[PDB]
């Protein structure tokens, strides 16, 4: 069951 | 013994044309059971493992969603990395995120990561209490700001220690079949004469699970490191595992020599003697 | 960075001439991911070798199975053939049953 990666969650 | 729960990502720049390469890869222990690659035709979240193939289209649906995030959230990454280090427009850059739980014997969370690396090598990463962050240069310390004002540390451990648990869980007993089985390793030893004077001794570990096993030489009963070679453990590719330590020896002191074979199926360690 | 890859060539199988068996290559420790792994029988590349999907281990390094289904002899030479960035011509590592 993989994350829930939110958006705003890019490295810059 | 423990369990875990691993996610690989691998995102590598196309910039001659198109998005990158993207191939995301699910582990429970040293199993494989999902897959996701770019450049195949399907575009969804595939099974790797019969135990997984039961989940419903809810489940793939939702899985294929959060992994096409994944790879956008890595394209928009390499674009911006790209010009926070000034490289060229041409070259073909690498961002690469692994992430899961491990759980005890009790099946209870153990620990959880979170990694993150860039042409690789390490960018960021949380840290074991999953409050806090390790960034390794400068452009990464942005990043850590970034991420401490918007509270990721916070929802990756409300994931790490509750979600990715509890799907642990349930793979681990839908897939009981493999998944909680210890395959010990079959073992024998092989003898090659090089010489009239020398000897090979190559005790053999095969058909193993998990991955995880010792293998140690020793000459009349104690430890040897001089003169042996020790391969990788290595994939034999119907989910078991290979390996294999050699000694050189002294042409007729064979049994002097012996290996000793420690894994989790084998109740007390093995001895193997020419 | 770059890495070179190593490379273990092997059967699945303790090793029998005349029976079917699985030839693998398993290369790992490499960076970047671009790579690429040929099986040889007797210096000619053999088709429709499958390969796992890509993964890396904890310090960032890929590793990739590369394999197909054959049946060993005493004549008959097994190889593999791996190209990289990291090499400055193909590296060949031949199939041996003790290894």
């Amino acid at each position: 069951f993989v994350l829930e990666l939110e958006p705003e969650w890019t490295v810059k | 013994g423990s369990h875990s729960m691993r996610y690989f990502f691998t995102s590598v720049s196309r910039p001659g044309r198109g998005e990158p390469r993207f191939i995301a890869v699910g582990y429970v222990d040293d199993t494989q059971f999902v897959r996701f690659d770019s450049d195949a035709a399907s575009q969804r979240m595939e099974p790797r493992a019969p135990w997984i193939e039961q989940e419903g289209p809810e489940y793939w649906d939702g899985e294929t969603r959060k992994v096409k995030a994944h790879s956008q959230t890595h394209r928009v990454d390499l674009g911006t990395l790209r010009g926070y280090y000034n490289q060229s427009e041409a070259g073909s850059h690498t961002v690469q995120r692994m992430y899961g739980c491990d759980v005890g014997s009790d099946w209870r969370f153990l620990r959880g990561y979170h990694q993150y690396a860039y042409d690789g090598k390490d960018y960021i990463a949380l840290k074991e209490d999953l409050r806090s962050w390790t960034a390794a240069d400068m452009a990464a310390q942005t990043t850590k700001h970034k991420w401490e004002a918007a509270h990721v540390a916070e929802q990756l451990r409300a994931y790490l220690e509750g979600t990715c648990v509890e799907w642990l869980r349930r793979y681990l007993e839908n897939g009981k079949e493999t998944l909680q089985r210890t395959d010990a390793p079959k073992t024998h030893m092989t003898h090659h004469a090089v010489s009239d004077h020398e000897a090979t001794l190559r005790c053999w570990a095969l058909s193993f699970y998990p991955a995880e096993i010792t293998l140690t030489w020793q000459r009349d009963g104690e430890d040897q490191t001089q003169d042996t070679e020790l391969v990788e453990t290595r994939p034999a590719g119907d989910g078991t595992f290979q390996k294999w330590a050699a000694v050189v020896v002294p042409s007729g002191q064979e049994q002097r020599y012996t290996c000793h074979v420690q894994h989790e199926g084998l109740p007390k360690p093995l001895t193997l003697r020419w | 960075i770059q890495r070179t890859p190593k490379i273990q060539v092997y059967s699945r199988h303790p090793a029998e001439n005349g029976k079917s068996n699985f030839l693998n290559c398993y290369v790992s420790g490499f960076h970047p991911s671009d790579i690429e792994v040929d099986l040889l029988k007797n210096g000619e590349r053999i088709e429709k070798v499958e390969h796992s999907d890509l993964s890396f281990s904890k310090d960032w390094s890929f590793y990739l199975l590369y394999y197909t289904e054959f049946t060993p002899t005493e004549k008959d030479e097994y190889a593999c053939r791996v190209n990289h960035v990291t090499l400055s011509q193909p590296k060949i590592v031949k199939w041996d049953r003790d290894m």
